[PDB]
């Protein structure tokens, strides 16, 4: 029944003491933190406490859209030697660092995912030609479904994959997704492998990456400009924002202290000294 | 429902 | 208690095994959850589970290691450290799936004239960092899984530069808890400290923790045990003191699903 | 952040008497220190940290 | 199907309320209520088997 | 129970007088203003008063968006020697003068803040090139959070800072903010320092500005054009409008009579003569 | 959760009312009601310790 | 007029001697060693607002024919319940001649002004060693 | 108590200050009287008293002295030892009259291999003998009142023979309790013994004692604290052992009458 | 109809 926006406990007035009760003395070897409050070691006045922990609830701590990737696409002249660029991104929160670090204060999590898409475009060649307003197709390709090989091949039909057709210059696109994990929670850390190496099998055959579970965890987003080739080339970027709604988290962890180095917990030489010089008896 | 002032 | 009972004096009995201690600092139950069997409401594989009970839920003692002034720390993974322990290991390798909780009892006595403090941490999903700066996530199954001998921490990161035949092992730097986070914060994990003047053991009761009700014990370790000297060993005025550290661990409420022929892993 | 208007003051530790040891005993030792919040502690106005970055 | 909840009113100019109607079948589409619960830190701050009484010796 | 839109008191009819009652005679030394009404010194008729003070309530006096700053940004050609301009503004009502003067009729205030953003853009070079529609990012960076050094560095990820992605040519952007002060009211005036100079410390070390409290009072707004570099340069301006909603004020003050000169109460030589010539016996 | 209040009708063509529904959890997001109170000026116009009777001598 | 908000703690805080108002603004032009003091112009109430409006602040007038004293009871006023007394002043007392001193036909009259002030309901928090400020 | 409580382990909290101890020998309340404010039936000055409460009734630590094999003993006077302690000293020097009680906590730890015993005595009206045999009652105010540094006892009476410029100080001979009575009888005064094998502190709660309800704190000391080695310091086989002795004293229920300008005494 | 929290 205690809610996140409830006020914290009042300070009760306490006077002088002389007893066998020893709140100040403890033993951290036990694994416990001493539950003390100011009235245990100093004289206090009565204060009616109004402050609350509302903004540090798990939901409120995460209640923000974070950028997780930038996808690049274009629409060139038909005469180009290089193919029309469509983008392919393997969904993850580990390409950027900020949301990753926040989620990694915890070992496991459950949440509904809100994805918001901000789309910007520009001219590249110092031309004077124009381009009519672009429509973009953001196709979700779940693990197993055919990945596009060309900006215009059959897969963009999307009979079953979810697609967003976004019109340039309109409000940024947005969809929600349920908790889609194949486990009862998302694992931010997996201390294991996806294969057991057997003795009767070759080393190559039993091998797999440390800490990786499903190779294609959540599938792909594929993005294209739906408009046909245009004389003047336009390049666009799709910025993807992830917000974890309706979230639950388990098993707290110390936050990432040295720079991220890949999708695992690995660290690079030369980045291992976060702390700065400060003298023991200097304020 | 409805408040009325 | 007025009839002599103490926080410091405990007896633990599991199966045909008993541990006594006269210098404990209470004992810890991780996240306040005692180990339990998998409930029908949370169950997933439908076949009748194997539950070996006293045959596997008993205290197994691993190889004793040695604490010296140069020790940087030790680590073990569960269930890996127990993979060769009597009928627990057998039940593990014969089944696809398995889940288990543990009582971890770390032992280290000295004398009223020695000093030092070991932080004993139980970490869920204790993913450790690799030795390479050319490839991430490349620690081999064999090196990730030392069995009962465990591994150790180092004070220095030193990258494997042999690109022809890479070592493919962890390089766990102690002040970074071997995983890129600061050791001073490891206390948010279930822990006890063996501070020689106060106590000669640590006892951690660990529930099965995972994002699943049951999983591959052979592919995945649920818990990591990390022991690090928070305050170094010291004795009288000897330059080279040594005291032993012994781990005894008991599986608890372990059950297994998916029986077939025995798994024979490539461990070297 | 470091701010003079909202400064918190000074934590310090001193010898009240002295550390005394008998013979055959280490004459130097360590203390370890720990910090934690009390039940009346709270934070507000969510913000990005400076404790992680992604240059390039 | 309207949900009427109260606001915690910070700066002031009765209970002031606000209204919420869900427009979609899937709860995943819903906004966050922010009507969240708190819990005691004990599973992390006092994970010990024998209950700690802070005025008493932690070790006896 | 008396409301701001209630009619003011009726004039009551009053006749001739000859008594020891002396309403007209008073003594302003006491510090009081004589509470007189016309029927105290002249003969009056009965009037049913309909006028009200509704538009001069504190809320109604302030119920308007005031411009507090103009932020400049651009998006140049990629080939430019000069960096792409992103803007950084320390939030305040003291860069402009009008809302400042109104708030300064009072010493302290509490209010919820409504910020509205008007965004305009133009071409600068006498070119003939075009630019596709711009998206702007207005990031709130609270005191402590990393300030952007480049238009495109990691901080624009905003995992925890609030950001508005505004699309050009759409309705002006708007957000609300609660009373966010660290005190129980905003201080329009602080007669003090943020540091005590100690004798045992050097003068430099104990020094601080007169009347300034938290150096970074409310943080920063950082604004950028999210679109990549474009051959033709476009320059934009973001005009910020502040409206104080749900406002309370304490301790009235004489209004600012000479031109503002900085964020404090300082005045400049040559601006100190507001009043004009008018003869004592001239109407 | 609808709030129904009356308008003070100025120019005319019963009580005419208007409706308000709050759409957000945070009272900071709310519009201003303009349903404000007045007070007596006395704390500024008569801050004296002994109550002033205007027909009487201010000084006696 | 080269730097705003630059009055030093020492000059802002005269202690019991107080400070004075001037009829003339006169800018400190020594940029090498700036005076760093206030220059409070009387008709501008020393703060850029007109003195005739100072009556919206709690006040009394000592008009010699009527009275020989002023008594103001001041509550603690601040945007906080309690604060640093050493860093921050809550109230300012300003005494200005609204009508100049005059006597008989003397060219140089003088009469004294004495301030007596009593703290009321004062309470203090955060006890430590004594603050020793740099006041000169 | 069965919940761990001990006669030896105490916590004292006054104002913003706390003392802990794990090796006490209970604590003493002089003459069974806890400190109290002056009652209206016993009151004498009629002006509203000043009662500084937490601002002065808090633990003040005096300068630490050193116990060696040659130490003959130490003494302090109250309120004199506290005359320069924070707001207690200020309240004292601003008022004609003042009364106060005290918690006196003497601190001295060593090791299970050291030995020695300090008698800690609280004496009401602890009048000490002078250094002269030409003039009685001639110890100067300055020498009678050392402030926090206190004074010391001597094993030898040695008369000041400089008659031109007399020393005018005390010559307190230890076995005569510095006042002409035998030290073995000092135990009739409220006391504790710090015997190193048993305890590392002494705690004496002192009521205000006087032949008056209130008096001049600046002219008169109510209590004297005398610390004497009843059994000498000894350690292992060292010829020159040393252990520190620290005094921390808290005023209790202190009230002051007769406010004026501050007293500025001639102390040197 | 309406729920009320
Ligand atoms: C039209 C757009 C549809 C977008 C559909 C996205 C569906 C995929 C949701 C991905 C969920 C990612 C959750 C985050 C990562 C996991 O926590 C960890 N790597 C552990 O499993
Ligand atoms: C995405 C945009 C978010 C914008 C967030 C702005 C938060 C900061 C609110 C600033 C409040 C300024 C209040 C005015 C000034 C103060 O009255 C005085 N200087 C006294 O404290
Ligand atoms: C419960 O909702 C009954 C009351 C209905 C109130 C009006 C609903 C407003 C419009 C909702 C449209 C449907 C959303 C798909
Ligand atoms: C109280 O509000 C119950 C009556 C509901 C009336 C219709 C509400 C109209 C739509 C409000 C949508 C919710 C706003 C987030």
């Amino acid at each position: 029944a205690a809610t996140s926006r409830d006020a914290l406990p009042n300070t009760e007035a306490s006077g002088p003491t002389h007893s066998k009760e020893i709140p100040a003395l403890t033993a951290v070897e036990t694994g416990a933190t001493n539950p003390l409050v100011p009235s245990d070691t100093v004289q206090t006045r009565h204060v009616v406490q109004h402050r609350s922990r509302s903004e540090s609830s798990i939901e409120s701590f995460f209640a923000r859209g974070a950028c997780v990737t930038i996808m690049t696409v274009d629409n060139p002249a038909s005469t180009t030697n290089k193919d029309k660029l469509f983008a392919v991104w393997k969904i993850t929160y580990k390409d950027t660092v900020q949301l990753r670090r926040k989620l990694e204060f915890f070992t496991y999590s459950r949440f509904d995912m809100e994805l918001t898409f901000v789309v910007t475009a520009n001219f590249t060649e110092t031309n004077n030609g124009h381009a009519l307003n672009q429509v973009y197709q953001i196709m979700y390709i779940p693990p197993g479904a055919p990945v596009p090989e060309k900006w215009d091949d059959y897969t963009w039909q999307t009979s079953s994959n979810p697609s967003i057709f976004y019109t340039y210059g309109t409000a940024p696109a947005r969809i929600s997704v349920p908790y889609v994990g194949i486990s009862n929670a998302y694992s931010h850390f997996y201390d294991g492998f996806s294969k057991v190496p057997l003795k009767d099998q070759s080393a190559a055959l039993g091998d797999s990456l440390y800490g990786a579970a499903s190779l294609n965890d959540f599938g792909i987003l594929a993005v294209r400009v739906v408009n046909d080739h245009n004389p003047t080339k336009v390049t666009s970027k799709i910025r993807v924002y992830l917000k974890p709604k309706h979230i639950r988290v388990w098993c707290p962890r110390p936050p990432r202290a040295v720079a991220y180095y890949g999708p695992g917990v690995d660290y690079k030489d030369g980045t291992l000294t976060p702390l700065s010089t400060k003298d023991l008896t200097t304020y | 429902g409805s408040s009325s002032t | 208690e007025a009839c002599g009972y103490s926080d410091r004096v405990l007896q633990l009995t599991l199966g045909n095994s008993t541990i006594t201690t006269q210098e404990a600092a209470n004992s810890v139950v991780a996240y306040g959850r005692w180990p339990e069997y998998l409930r029908d409401s949370e169950a997933n594989p439908v076949d009748q589970p194997t539950e070996p009970d006293v045959a596997a839920c008993r205290f197994y003692t691993l190889d004793t290691v040695s604490w010296t002034k140069e020790s940087r720390g030790w680590w073990w993974k569960l269930p890996d450290a127990l993979r060769d322990m009597g009928l627990f290991g057998q039940n593990m390798y014969y089944h696809y799936l398995g889940r288990s909780g543990y009582t971890v009892h770390v032992q280290c006595n000295a004398s009223k004239f020695h000093q030092g403090a070991l932080g004993v941490f139980a970490v869920p999903e204790m993913c450790l960092a690799g030795d390479s700066n050319t490839t991430t996530m490349h620690t081999s199954y064999q090196n990730a899984n030392p069995g009962e001998k465990g591994g150790t921490f180092t004070g220095t990161f030193t990258p494997d530069n042999n690109q022809t035949s890479p070592a493919r092992r962890f390089c766990p730097v102690d002040y970074l808890l071997g995983n890129g986070t600061l050791l001073g914060n490891a206390f948010v994990f279930p822990h006890q400290i063996i501070n020689l003047r106060t106590n000669n053991c640590a006892t951690l009761v660990l529930p099965y923790v995972n994002s699943l009700s049951i999983d591959s014990m052979v592919k995945h370790n649920n818990w990591g045990i990390a022991i690090l000297p928070l305050a170094p060993l010291n004795f009288a005025s000897e330059s080279s003191p040594e005291i032993p550290i012994t781990l005894t661990i008991a599986p608890m409420c372990c059950e297994f699903n998916g029986l077939r022929n025995i798994t024979l892993p490539r461990l070297q | 952040i470091d701010d003079s208007f909202t400064e918190g003051g000074y934590i310090s530790v001193f010898y009240q008497t002295r550390i005394v040891v008998p013979l055959s005993t280490p004459r130097e030792m360590d203390i370890l220190g720990f910090v934690s919040a009390c039940n009346d502690f709270s934070v507000r106005l969510l913000r990005d940290t400076t404790h992680i970055e992604q240059k390039a | 199907g309207a949900q009427v909840s109260s606001q915690k009113v910070g700066a002031h100019e009765s209970t002031i309320n606000y209204t919420t109607i869900n427009y979609y079948r899937d709860s995943a589409s819903n906004a966050a209520s922010k009507q969240d619960f708190s819990q005691d830190p004990s599973k992390f701050t006092e994970p010990i088997k024998d209950v700690l009484i802070k005025t008493a010796p932690m070790l006896n």
